[PDB]
């Protein structure tokens, strides 16, 4: 349009919803689990 | 600093002459300024004028901009003295769309017995009443305070705490008190006859007369009976501060030659020009101010009159009806 | 009012339970949203503005 | 496998990202609480269990029921969430106080408790001062409520107070539960 | 009689290098000039 106030949107269900392709999760997740929070103890492995 | 310090203020009563002034100024002899409306430009700007928004070109007031103006004049019509009035903030008693409907400053005119919902006396009129105090409760104004009379000293706008039950009912000053009853002591100012809110008043406006109209009769304003130490206080438009003007044309009455160009094609800017001479044929005659009703601007002298206001505006394609209105309200 | 020998006669209407103000202050984000689940929401009157 | 019991449907989410996969989705779409609902009718007088132990989220497979059926509990108090609907051990009403609070306020005091039970929420005492309580605004008194005095149950005590009163809940007796799914099945069967 | 201002100042398609800035008409004829500035000051925070 003209004025840049006038975008707003259709009926859109937003970002917080949507939902995962996997393995974006994957990324997300470990970014949550190592990193911010623990710098890993875990007593697993290596793998 | 020290030096000697005044503290000055114009008082309102200033502007309300000074709109007294602007008219009176219209008249046919000299020294009597006339104004017109102007409307032009026909063709459009750029393209994206029609969309939403996007602005018109700014307007100037250099004699660039005038030049232009003149060239695309569509059509203009005079502005007779009749067609102009005064006018007030109308606060319509009791009315839910507006803000505080059933509470009132110290000082508010508020116009009554228009509409059901209000009726007081009967046989129109619209009455209309100052308000002169109100019921002492809430807090209000400045800080804090508490009590009314403390907050009317120091300054401060008292906001009653108490919805006032029913209209103003009576015809002379101070109608409160006398009575165990609560409300507060409106008081009566003139009237309007229902003739001429049905043309004249608008819903944001209430028109209030002319200390001239108020002459050739008082009755027809309800104005026919006054306190009145002085043998007039004839005019009243200092009475209520009106502080503002409102001009009113229907379209038909502007005159276009072409008369098939406004409707396809509209007018998109609107300016208001002062003093045009007459279409002189070469600088071989004298200058004369213009006179009559109409004025195809072909027969107005390119730069012949100064201009006060300039609009630039989209479209505003019109129709052919016979309703249609200019507004232009001053705020002098 | 005030009539023979002096009496009065109030006709006043009434309602049961107490009466709370819990002032606080408005803005444009915090709702008011008062807690005590035995409001009456017939009765009320909320003036706040002064008015 | 008393819930499920049908089939996983398709899940379109075709309203979504048009051409987008079909997976198959165990099938929580059918309004089951409606059927036990009507298929109670008749089993009532389920007593009340009292509960009295922080029992986490599955006591069915020690009262009634047991095949670690782990709700005919839920349906029971129409229990919105799963999590924070039955009670929970002492300290995590606690632990949840927190959470609540500590973006703003801090730790507060959310009524004060008339004995007889009247809750009077952003009521405020002046020590040192008149012994009558004042609102959380108008500071300039003048309005005082409740002449008498009480008790503020601060916030912790309100959590554990408000979580604590959650402990009762239907049973239908560890006879019926076998005769009643019994029932169950037999209006899930009946409609398709 | 101040030029209208400017409304609705967005940015789009920043890169490292280059960086734009986009902003709504405000009217046929005027002009507009620009400002840039660098804030943090050799990884520290400064005040305007």
């Amino acid at each position: 349009p003209v004025n840049y106030q006038l975008t707003r949107t259709a009926n859109a269900i937003p970002e917080i919803f949507v939902g995962g392709t996997f393995a974006e999760i994957k990324q997300n997740l470990i970014e949550w689990l190592n990193g911010q929070n623990e710098f890993l103890d875990y007593d697993f492995e290596g793998s | 600093d020290s030096s000697v310090i005044y503290r000055a203020i114009v008082t309102s009563k200033f502007r309300t002459e000074k709109m007294l002034n602007f008219y009176n100024s219209i008249g046919s002899g000299p020294d009597k300024n006339t104004i017109f409306i102007t409307f032009g430009r026909s063709e459009p700007w750029s393209s994206n004028e029609n969309e939403v928004g996007f602005a018109p070109p700014y307007p100037t007031d250099s004699v660039l901009g005038v030049t232009d103006m003149w060239t695309h004049m569509m059509g203009t019509v005079k502005v007779l003295p009749s067609m102009l009035d005064a006018v007030i903030p109308r606060r319509d008693w009791g009315d839910t769309r507006y803000p505080d409907p059933y509470t009132f400053r110290i000082n508010d005119i508020v116009v009554c017995n228009s509409a059901p919902y209000n009726a007081t006396e009967s046989g129109a009129g619209w009455l209309v009443y100052r308000c002169l105090d109100v019921p002492d409760t809430g807090m209000c104004s400045i800080a804090s305070l508490t009590d009314k009379d403390e907050c009317l000293k120091l300054g401060g706008k008292w906001t009653p705490s108490a919805r006032s039950m029913t209209p103003p009912e009576g015809r002379g000053d101070a109608e409160g008190t006398i009575e165990p009853g609560d409300g507060y002591v409106w008081e009566y100012l003139f009237e309007i006859p229902p003739d001429v809110s049905i043309n004249r008043c608008t819903n944001e406006y209430i028109v209030v007369p002319w200390p001239e109209e108020l002459k050739e009769d008082p009755t027809r304003w309800g104005y026919e009976d006054n306190l009145t130490w002085q043998q007039d206080d004839f005019g009243l438009i200092y009475r209520v501060k009106a502080n503002t003007i409102r001009f009113k044309a229907y379209l038909d009455s502007v005159y276009f030659p072409e008369a098939a160009l406004p409707g396809n094609k509209g007018f998109r800017q609107i300016s208001i020009i002062t003093n045009p001479l007459e279409a002189k044929a070469h600088p071989n005659d004298p200058n004369v101010k213009a006179e009559k009703d109409y004025y195809d601007p072909e027969d107005l002298m390119r730069h012949s009159g100064e201009m006060i206001y300039m609009e630039n505006r989209p479209p505003i394609i019109m129709a052919m009806d016979q309703t249609e209105e200019i507004n232009i309200l001053f705020t002098f | 009012i005030r009539d023979k020998n002096n009496q009065y006669f109030p006709r006043l209407k009434l309602a049961q339970g107490r009466i709370v103000r819990t002032e606080i202050i408005y803005d444009k984000l915090t709702p008011i949203i008062i807690y005590d689940k035995n409001i009456d929401r017939n009765q009320v009157k909320l003036y706040v503005d002064g008015a | 496998m008393l819930f499920t019991f049908f089939d996983p449907i398709e899940y379109a989410a075709k309203t979504v990202n048009k051409n987008a996969p079909t997976i198959p989705m165990t099938d929580i779409f059918r309004n089951y609480k409606d059927y036990f609902k009507r298929a109670l009718a008749g089993y009532r007088l389920r007593t009340y269990y009292i509960k009295g132990s922080p029992r986490p989220e599955e006591l069915a497979n020690a009262i009634y029921g047991n095949p670690q059926l782990y709700w005919v509990l839920l349906m029971c108090n129409d229990n919105y969430d799963p999590y924070y609907g039955w009670i929970t051990s002492q300290e995590a009403a606690y632990q949840a106080s927190i959470q609540k609070y500590k973006n703003v306020g801090g730790d507060q005091i959310v009524y004060h408790v008339n004995e007889n039970g009247e809750k009077f929420y952003n009521l405020i005492s002046y020590d040192d001062n008149p012994y009558v309580w004042y609102d959380k605004g108008d500071k300039a008194r003048k309005y005082p409520q409740y002449e008498g005095a009480l008790a503020a149950v601060d916030t912790y005590e309100a959590a554990v107070l408000e979580n604590e009163k959650l402990r009762q809940i239907k049973i239908i007796a560890k006879s019926d539960i076998n005769s009643f799914m019994n029932d169950l099945i037999r209006i899930m069967e009946k409609s398709y | 009689v101040k030029a209208p201002s400017v409304t609705s100042l967005r940015i789009s398609k920043l890169s490292a290098n280059q960086v734009q800035v986009r902003w709504d008409d405000v009217g046929a004829n005027f002009y507009y000039f620009v400002e840039i500035a660098e804030t943090k000051t050799n990884s520290g925070e400064n005040l305007p």
